[PDB]
């Protein structure tokens, strides 16, 4: 499902293999 | 865990760093993102309902060369526009921000806050504030060096996101302690003067 970024904390789509927000990967 | 992306923009020089960093586990935890240079700041602040994070996008001074990137206001739910009482230009530029905001956010509940009240030779004062009434913000005087009124926007915010006028903070966090001391008296009277400038005109 979706996934927190570990790196800028932002909430992201299932889908969504690398942050919206900052790029970083899964 | 209830915990909401707060972007805080703002000319350079204003506060905004020295305002985030004065939430002291917010100061220990944050988290540095390369690509966008930016630190996200965890704000735990303890309601009457629970604990609600605010992690707060502070920049590495970028915006004195121009407006921030795109991924840097991406998924934000609410932010913290600050300028300077003692630099008229930083509040001729909070339209400026606003714009640059909305175009990306939309929506979001937005805090207007007039940082360095603890200086004595004030240049924008309440009768001069007026944007946020154009747009339906609120607005609050604060002092970052001294903590005065920290805690306001957050909790006007958290007030909004989770749509209870009644939350409260159940205690103030942990802060770094004042380095310079605000007034009382100056402190009473910055805050009658807004109640004379909200009923007029
Ligand atoms: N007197 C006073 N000075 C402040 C206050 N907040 C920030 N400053 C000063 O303003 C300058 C810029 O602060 P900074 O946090 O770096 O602003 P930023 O560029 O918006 O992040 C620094 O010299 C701070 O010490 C305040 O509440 N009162
Ligand atoms: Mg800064
Ligand atoms: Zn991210």
């Amino acid at each position: 499902g979706s996934w927190d970024c570990e790196v800028c904390l932002v909430q992201n789509k299932a889908d969504s293999t690398k942050c919206i927000a900052c790029e970083s990967a899964k | 865990q209830v915990q909401f992306k707060l972007v805080l923009v703002g000319d350079g020089g204003t506060g905004k760093t020295t305002f985030v960093k004065r939430h002291l586990t917010g100061e220990s935890e944050k988290k540095y993102v390369a690509t966008l240079g930016v630190e996200v700041h965890p704000l735990v602040f303890h309601t009457n309902r629970g604990p609600i994070k605010f992690n707060v996008w502070d920049t590495a001074g970028q915006e004195k060369f121009g407006g921030l990137r795109d991924g840097y206001y991406i998924q934000a739910q609410c932010a913290i526009i600050m300028f300077d009482v003692t630099s008229r230009v930083t509040y001729k530029n909070v339209p400026n921000w606003h714009r640059d905001l909305v175009r990306v956010c939309e929506n979001i509940p937005i805090v207007l806050c007039g940082n360095k009240v603890d200086i004595k030779d004030r240049k924008v004062k309440a009768k001069s504030i007026v944007f946020h009434r154009k747009k339906n913000l609120q607005y609050y005087d604060i002092s970052a060096k001294s903590n005065y009124n920290f805690e306001k926007p957050f909790l006007w915010l958290a007030r909004k996101l989770i749509g209870d006028p009644n939350l409260e903070f159940v205690a103030m966090p942990a802060l770094a302690p004042p380095e310079v001391v605000m007034d009382p008296a100056l402190a009473a009277q910055y805050e009658h003067d807004l109640e004379v400038a909200q009923t007029t005109a």
